[PDB]
C-alpha cells in the first residue's frame, strides 16, 4: 500500500475498504449458491430427510443452512489471530528502548543525559538484559510469521 | 484575549471514512432532522478539539 | 504565532525544555489505524447559518415580492 | 510552405536516401486521422450539449423549489440533520461551556499597564482594593458559546 | 509538423529571408548569429506531453474495454444461458461501475471541487495570505449584513446631515457675534467682546457643492 | 422539477450526509488499482 | 405535519397551514390523510377485480380485441380509486378536517399563509430566552385574516 | 511554563486508554429534552405569539428601538418623538425594565 501513501489523508485507506469488500462478497458467496441450487437447496447441503414430519425436519434443516453459513463466517476468527499478532509485534517495536546511550554526540542534553539514572535490573546489561529483550523479539516476529502463513 | 478566543471549538463534521471504526459504524447510522433552536452554534456535529469524545483519534499539530 | 505577537528563540517543534512534544505519526499500519490528521475542509460553517434566509422570504412577502 | 534553404551544405538525393524525407508526412497523416474523428463525434457531443441545454430549465425550476419551497417560505435547503444521539449533543453543549470556562495562567503583561507610581505623579493617588472571593464564574446562554 | 508550425513559417517568411538568405552565409560574429537561429523545421521538435497523453490513453483505454466488456449479471439469474452456477456474479458490474465514475476524476480533484469551498476552513486560509488560522475562524464574525447595510445607512444619513448642515451654516452666519459666543457656551463664561476682523464665510475651502 | 434532482446539490453536501465527499477519493483510487492490475494482466500475454 | 388546507368559508375559500394548529390536532388531521391511500389503493383493487371478472366471464366483452378488453380494466382500476377517494372525503372526513381547524387562523390567499416551523425567531433575553417572532428586525406584525370557525 | 497548559473551572473527566487522551465525560451532565422535544415546545410558543401576540406590537416596538439608544437624552427624545409621547418611566415598566 505504499503507493497509496498520498491519495488521500489515510495511508489505509483503500486497505480498510477492502476488508469490508471482501467480506461483504465472501458473504454473498454462498448466497448466491444457494439460490443457483433453486427450491431444492436443502437437498444439497443435508440430502434426504429422515422424519415425516415437516416441523422436525424445518429444525434440522435450520441447522443444515446455519452450519452451511458458519463453515465461511467462523473462518474471519483467523483474520482477528493476524491481526492481534500483527498488532502485538508492531507494540513491541514501536516501545523498544532506545536512549542517548546510543546515541553519537547527541545533543539531547535534557533528556536524562545529566541525570543520575540507575536501575534494579541484572548487571551486565548488554550481556544478559539486552540479549534478553532481543530473544523476546525473534519469538515475537517467528511466533508472527507462523501465524500469519 | 487571542488565546481565549481560540478556545471555542470549532464544529468538525462527523461523517468520516478516515477512522475504519466509523466507516463500518455510520453505515447504520440514521440521520434525524436537527431542528433549529433559534442559534448559531448548535453543535450537531463533532466539535475541533483534541479534547473531545468523538475527535480524539484526530491528529491536531 | 510571531505575527499574533510571541516572540520565537529557536525552530521547530523538538521542545528542549519542560514542554510535550508530538511527534510525526509513526508510519506503520498500527498507528495509521488508530490515527489519522486532521482534515481541514472538515471543519465547516454551521448549518444554521442557513436559517437566516428566513428573514429574506419573510421580507419578500411583506414587500409584494 | 516553402523554408529558405542557407543551401551550406546538399541535401541528400530522395531517390538514394528516401527514409530521410518520410517523418514529416506520417506526422500529418496521424493527425488527418484524429480530425477525422473529431468531426464524426459532432452529433453525439452536440446531443450531449443539447441535453445539457434542456437539462439547464429543469434545474432552474428544482433550485427555486429546493430554496423556496411551495408557498415560498423555504424548501428543503432549510433542513439540517445529524447522527449525533441526544447525550452526544449535550456533551458538547457542556463542552462549549467548559471551553468558555477554559482561562489561561497569569492572564497579560503587568508591565504593559498604566502603572501606579506614575499616577501619582500625575495627581492621582490610587486606591488600593481587595481581591472579590465571591464571585463564580459561570456560562452564559446556550446562544452565546 | 503540424499546422501551427505551419503558420509560424508563413509569418516568419521575411524573417527566414533575413537570417537564412542573408545572415546564415555571411562569416564573422554575424555568420554565426544567424546558422544559430535558422529557421525552418524542428530539431528535436517533438512534444513529450502530448506524446505521454497518446500513451496514457492508449493503455488506459485498454483496460477500459476488459473492465466493461463483462458479462451479464441479470442474464445469468435463470440458468438458461452460459451460466448456471456462478457464485461471484454479484461482481460482475463492479469494474464497469469503477470505470464510469473514473470520468469525474478530473472534475471532481481536491477539496474545493467537491463542496462549497468558501463554508470550508481553508478558503478562509487562503483569503489572509495563505497563513494559518485558529480552526474556529469560521466561527467568530461579524454579520455580513451589518457591514453591508451599516454602509448603506451611513451614506444615507451623511445625505440628510448635509442639508440640515447648510440650514445651520446660514442661521449661523445671521447671528451676532455675541449670540454665535455665548449660546452653547459654558455658564460660567463672561462674554467679551473681540475686535472685528474680516473672516470670509466659505462653505467648502475646495470650489465643491 | 422534480425533488429527485436535488441529489445534484454539492454545496449544501453538510447539511444531510457530507459522505459522497469522501467515499468517491476511494472510487478513484480503487479504479487506478485495476488499471495497474488489469493492464498487466492483459497486455502479457504478448511474451 | 406539512399539509396546507382550503377551508370553506361561506363564500370565501380561506386557507391555512397545519402548523397553526395545536399538535393535539394535527395528529387527527394527519391520520385521516393517512387513510386516503388506503381507500385509494383500495378502491383501485375493486375497480380492478369488478372490471377482470366482466371482461372475462360476460361472454360479450369477451368478445372483444384485448386492447378494448385491457383499456376498460384500466379505467375501472383508477376510477375505483377516485370514487373511494370521494366517499372518504364526503362521508365525514372533509368535514372533521373542518372542524378539528376551528380556532385556527385563516388567509385569504395560499401565498400568505405561513409555515410556523420556516419562521425566524430568536430567543429574547428579556423574556428568559423564550423563542420570540418579535426579532429586532420585525416592523408591523402578522394581522391574519381571521379566525375560522366550523 | 508548559505550553498546553489550561486552568479549567468546571470538572471534567479522562478517559483511561492507551494512546489517546481526552474529555470522556462530564460529572452529574444531565441530559435535557431532546431536539424534537424542544421544537414542538417552541411552536407551541410560536403559535400563541402569532395568534393572539400581534395587536399593538408596532407600538411596543418603538418602545423597545429607542430603548437602544446609547444616551438617556436621546431615548426620551426618540420617545418624545416616534413614541407619540411616551413617558420614560411608563414606557420602562412596559417593556419590564423597571425593579
Ligand atoms: C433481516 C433480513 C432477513 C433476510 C436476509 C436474507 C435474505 C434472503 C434473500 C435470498 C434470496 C431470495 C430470493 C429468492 C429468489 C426466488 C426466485 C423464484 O421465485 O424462483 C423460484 C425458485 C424455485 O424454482 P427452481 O428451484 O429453479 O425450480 C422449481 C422446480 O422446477 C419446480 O418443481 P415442482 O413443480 O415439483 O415444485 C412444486 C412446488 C411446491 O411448493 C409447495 O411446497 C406448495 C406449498 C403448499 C401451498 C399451499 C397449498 C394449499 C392447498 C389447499 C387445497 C385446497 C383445495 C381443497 C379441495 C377443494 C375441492 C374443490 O414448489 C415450487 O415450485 C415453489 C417454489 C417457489 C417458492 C419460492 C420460495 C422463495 C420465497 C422467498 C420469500 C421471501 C423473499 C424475500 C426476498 C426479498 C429480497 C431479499 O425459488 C428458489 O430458487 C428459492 C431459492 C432460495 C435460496 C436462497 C436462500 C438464502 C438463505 C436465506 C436464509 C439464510 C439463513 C442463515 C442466515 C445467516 C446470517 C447471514
Ligand atoms: C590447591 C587449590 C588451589 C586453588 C584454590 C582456589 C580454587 C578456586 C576457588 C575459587 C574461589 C571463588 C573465586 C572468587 C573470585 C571471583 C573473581 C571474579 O572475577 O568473579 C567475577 C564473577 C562475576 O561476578 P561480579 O562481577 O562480582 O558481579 C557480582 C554479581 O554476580 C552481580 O549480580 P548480577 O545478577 O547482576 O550478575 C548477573 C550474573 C549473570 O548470571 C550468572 O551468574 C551466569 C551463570 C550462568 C553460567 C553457569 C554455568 C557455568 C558453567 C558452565 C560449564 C559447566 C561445565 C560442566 C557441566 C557439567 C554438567 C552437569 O553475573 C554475570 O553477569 C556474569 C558475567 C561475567 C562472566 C560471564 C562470562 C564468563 C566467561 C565464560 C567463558 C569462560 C571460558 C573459560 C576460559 C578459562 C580461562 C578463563 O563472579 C563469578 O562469576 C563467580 C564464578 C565462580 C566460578 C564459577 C564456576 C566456573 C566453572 C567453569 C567450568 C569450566 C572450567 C572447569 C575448570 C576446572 C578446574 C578444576
Ligand atoms: C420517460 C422516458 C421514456 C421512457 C420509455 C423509453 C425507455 C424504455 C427503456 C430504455 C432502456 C432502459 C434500460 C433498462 C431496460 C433494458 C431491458 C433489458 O433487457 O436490459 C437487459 C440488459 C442486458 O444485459 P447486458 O447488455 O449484457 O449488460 C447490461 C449492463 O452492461 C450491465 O449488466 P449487469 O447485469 O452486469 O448489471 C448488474 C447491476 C445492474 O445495475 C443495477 O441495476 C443497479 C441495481 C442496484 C439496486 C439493487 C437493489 C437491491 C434490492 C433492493 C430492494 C428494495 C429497493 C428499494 C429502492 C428504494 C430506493 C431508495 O446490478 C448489480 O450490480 C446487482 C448486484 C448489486 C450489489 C449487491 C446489492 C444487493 C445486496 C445488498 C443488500 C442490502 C440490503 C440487505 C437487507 C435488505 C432488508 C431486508 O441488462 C440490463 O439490465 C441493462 C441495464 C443497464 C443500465 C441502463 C441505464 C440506462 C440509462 C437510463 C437511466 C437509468 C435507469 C435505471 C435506473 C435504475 C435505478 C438505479
Ligand atoms: C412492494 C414490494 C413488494 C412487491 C411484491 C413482491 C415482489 C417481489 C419483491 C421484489 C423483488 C425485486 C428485486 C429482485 C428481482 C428478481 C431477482 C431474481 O433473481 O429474479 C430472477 C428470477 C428467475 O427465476 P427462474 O425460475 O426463471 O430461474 C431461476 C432458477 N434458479 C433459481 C435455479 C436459479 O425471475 C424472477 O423474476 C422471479 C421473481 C418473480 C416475482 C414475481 C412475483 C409475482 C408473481 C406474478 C404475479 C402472480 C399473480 C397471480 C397470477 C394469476 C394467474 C395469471
Ligand atoms: C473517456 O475515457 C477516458 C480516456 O479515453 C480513453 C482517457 O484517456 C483517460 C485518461 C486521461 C488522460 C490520459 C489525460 C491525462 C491528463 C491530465 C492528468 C491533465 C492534463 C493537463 C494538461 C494537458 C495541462 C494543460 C494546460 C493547460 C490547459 C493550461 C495552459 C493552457 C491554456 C492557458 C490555454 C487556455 C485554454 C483555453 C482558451 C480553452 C480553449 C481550448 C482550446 C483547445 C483552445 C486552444 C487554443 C490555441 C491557440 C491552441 C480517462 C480518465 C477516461 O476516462
Ligand atoms: C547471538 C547471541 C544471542 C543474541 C544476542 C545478540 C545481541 C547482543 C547485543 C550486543 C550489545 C553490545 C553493545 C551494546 C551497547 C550499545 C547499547 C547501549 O549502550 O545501551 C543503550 C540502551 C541501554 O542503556 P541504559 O539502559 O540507558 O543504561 C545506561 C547505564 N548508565 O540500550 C538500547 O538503547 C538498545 C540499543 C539500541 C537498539 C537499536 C535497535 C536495532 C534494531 C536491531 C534489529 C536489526 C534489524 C535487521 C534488519
Amino acid at each position: 500500500h505504499g503507493w497509496t501513501s498520498m491519495l488521500s489523508h489515510a495511508v489505509l485507506l483503500l486497505s480498510c475498504y477492502s476488508i469490508i469488500i471482501m467480506f461483504l462478497f465472501i458473504l454473498g458467496m454462498p448466497t448466491l449458491l444457494l439460490y443457483d441450487f433453486g427450491i431444492f437447496f436443502l437437498a444439497y447441503l443435508k440430502g434426504a430427510g429422515k422424519y415425516i414430519s415437516s416441523v422436525a425436519e424445518m429444525m434440522f434443516d435450520y441447522t443444515a443452512c446455519l452450519v452451511f453459513y458458519i463453515r465461511i463466517l467462523a473462518q474471519w476468527i483467523r483474520v482477528v489471530l493476524m491481526v492481534v499478532t500483527f498488532i502485538s509485534l508492531s507494540h513491541y517495536v514501536s516501545d523498544f528502548d532506545i536512549t542517548n546511550s546510543a546515541l553519537i554526540g547527541s545533543e539531547n542534553q535534557s533528556d536524562s543525559m545529566n541525570e543520575l539514572n540507575t536501575n534494579f535490573s541484572m548487571t551486565y546489561y548488554i550481556l544478559t538484559v539486552l540479549p534478553g529483550k532481543f530473544i523476546y523479539w525473534i519469538y515475537e516476529i517467528l511466533h508472527t510469521f507462523f501465524v500469519v502463513c | 484575549a487571542t488565546r481565549w478566543y481560540g478556545r471555542q471549538p470549532g464544529h468538525l463534521l462527523r461523517a468520516d471514512t478516515y477512522w475504519i471504526p466509523n466507516l463500518v459504524s455510520q453505515r447504520f447510522a440514521k440521520h434525524q432532522p436537527a431542528h433549529w433552536d433559534g442559534t448559531q452554534n448548535m453543535p450537531i456535529f463533532r466539535l475541533a478539539d483534541p479534547k473531545h469524545k468523538d475527535s480524539y483519534m484526530v491528529q491536531f499539530r | 504565532t510571531l505575527r499574533a505577537g510571541k516572540n520565537i528563540e529557536g525552530s521547530g517543534q523538538v521542545h528542549f525544555g519542560y514542554h510535550d512534544q508530538k511527534w510525526g505519526m509513526p508510519a506503520i499500519p498500527m498507528f495509521q489505524l488508530m490515527y489519522y490528521e486532521l482534515p481541514g475542509n472538515s471543519i465547516v460553517v454551521n448549518p444554521c447559518r442557513n436559517q437566516n434566509y428566513r428573514l429574506y422570504f419573510e421580507m419578500r412577502k411583506k414587500l409584494g415580492i | 510552405p516553402k523554408i529558405v534553404n542557407p543551401q551550406l551544405w546538399p541535401n541528400p538525393n530522395k531517390l538514394r536516401f528516401a527514409d530521410l524525407y518520410k517523418y514529416q508526412g506520417v506526422e500529418m497523416k496521424k493527425i488527418n486521422d484524429s480530425i477525422k474523428n473529431y468531426k464524426a463525434a459532432k452529433f453525439y457531443i452536440g446531443g450531449i450539449l443539447g441535453g445539457c441545454l434542456v437539462f439547464k430549465f429543469f434545474i432552474d425550476a428544482a433550485v427555486d423549489k429546493y430554496i423556496f419551497g411551495e408557498n415560498g417560505n423555504g424548501g428543503k435547503f432549510l433542513e439540517m440533520q445529524t447522527i449525533n444521539s441526544n447525550y452526544d449533543y449535550y456533551y458538547n453543549r457542556q463542552f462549549q461551556r467548559m471551553r468558555y470556562l477554559t482561562e489561561d495562567p497569569a492572564g497579560d503583561d503587568p508591565l504593559q499597564k498604566t502603572k501606579d507610581e506614575h499616577l501619582v505623579d500625575l495627581g492621582f493617588i490610587p486606591k488600593v482594593f481587595g481581591a472579590n472571593v465571591e464571585v463564580r464564574k459561570r456560562a452564559p446562554h446556550d446562544k452565546y458559546l | 509538423m503540424n499546422p501551427i508550425q505551419k503558420a509560424w513559417l508563413k509569418i516568419l517568411e521575411p524573417v527566414s529571408y533575413v537570417i537564412n538568405e542573408k545572415m546564415a552565409k555571411r562569416t564573422g560574429i554575424i555568420g554565426k548569429l544567424g546558422r544559430f537561429f535558422a529557421i525552418g523545421p524542428r530539431e528535436y521538435g517533438v512534444h513529450p506531453i502530448n506524446r505521454m497523453f497518446i500513451f496514457m490513453n492508449r493503455k488506459y483505454m485498454a483496460f477500459q474495454a476488459v473492465a466493461l466488456h463483462r458479462y451479464s449479471f441479470v442474464k445469468s439469474l435463470t440458468h438458461n444461458g452460459f451460466h448456471m452456477l456462478r457464485v461471484f456474479r454479484h461482481f460482475a458490474f463492479v469494474l464497469p461501475a469503477t470505470v464510469l465514475a473514473g470520468l469525474g476524476l478530473f472534475v471532481y480533484w481536491g477539496d474545493d471541487n467537491k463542496c462549497y469551498s468558501p463554508d470550508r476552513f481553508p478558503y478562509l486560509k487562503k483569503r489572509a495570505g495563505d497563513m494559518a488560522l485558529p480552526l474556529n475562524s469560521l466561527n467568530q464574525r461579524t454579520s455580513a449584513h451589518y457591514i453591508e447595510i451599516n454602509a448603506i445607512y451611513g451614506a444615507e444619513m451623511m445625505k440628510r446631515y448635509h442639508k440640515v448642515w447648510e440650514n445651520i451654516i446660514e442661521e449661523r452666519s445671521k447671528a451676532t457675534d455675541q449670540e454665535k459666543k455665548t449660546r452653547y457656551a459654558h455658564p460660567s463664561y463672561q462674554y467679551s467682546p473681540l475686535p472685528v476682523v474680516s473672516i470670509p464665510n466659505v462653505l467648502n475651502p475646495l470650489n465643491l457643492q | 422539477i422534480l425533488d429527485y434532482l436535488f441529489l445534484l446539490d454539492l454545496n449544501d453536501d453538510l447539511t444531510r450526509k457530507a459522505v459522497f465527499e469522501q467515499v468517491i477519493i476511494f472510487i478513484f483510487i480503487y479504479c487506478t488499482m485495476n488499471f495497474l492490475a488489469w493492464s498487466t494482466v492483459v497486455e502479457l500475454i504478448w511474451p | 405535519s406539512n399539509i396546507f388546507l382550503e377551508l370553506q368559508d361561506g363564500d370565501k375559500t380561506v386557507y391555512t397551514h397545519t402548523s397553526l394548529i395545536e399538535e393535539s390536532k394535527q395528529e387527527q388531521i394527519q391520520a385521516i390523510y393517512d387513510k386516503v391511500p388506503q381507500w385509494t389503493n383500495g378502491g383501485r383493487f375493486l375497480g380492478f377485480w369488478l372490471s377482470m371478472e366482466a371482461v372475462n366471464r360476460v361472454q360479450s366483452v369477451a368478445k372483444l380485441p384485448i386492447y378494448y378488453r385491457a383499456g376498460i380494466v384500466a379505467t375501472s382500476t383508477l376510477l375505483g380509486g377516485l370514487v373511494s377517494s370521494l366517499v372518504f372525503w364526503k362521508s365525514g372526513n372533509e368535514n372533521q378536517v373542518a372542524k378539528l381547524a376551528n380556532g385556527a387562523p385563516v388567509y385569504l390567499k395560499k401565498w400568505e399563509v405561513p409555515e410556523l416551523s420556516k419562521l425566524y425567531f430568536f430567543l429574547d433575553d428579556d423574556n428568559n430566552f423564550k423563542p420570540s417572532l418579535n426579532h429586532h428586525a420585525v416592523t408591523q406584525g402578522r394581522q391574519y385574516y381571521k379566525i375560522y370557525q366550523h | 511554563m508548559q505550553n498546553t497548559t489550561n486552568i479549567v473551572h468546571v470538572p471534567v473527566h479522562m478517559g483511561h486508554t492507551h494512546y489517546f487522551d481526552y474529555i470522556d465525560s462530564f460529572p452529574k451532565l444531565k441530559e435535557g429534552p431532546t431536539l424534537e422535544e424542544n421544537h414542538i415546545t417552541n411552536q407551541k410558543i410560536l403559535r400563541e405569539q402569532l395568534i393572539s401576540g400581534q395587536q399593538g406590537l408596532e407600538q411596543n416596538l418603538c418602545l423597545r428601538n429607542c430603548f437602544k439608544l446609547s444616551q438617556k437624552r436621546y431615548i426620551e427624545f426618540c420617545l418624545d418623538r416616534k413614541c407619540g409621547g411616551a413617558d420614560f418611566q411608563r414606557a420602562a415598566t412596559i417593556l419590564g425594565y423597571t425593579k
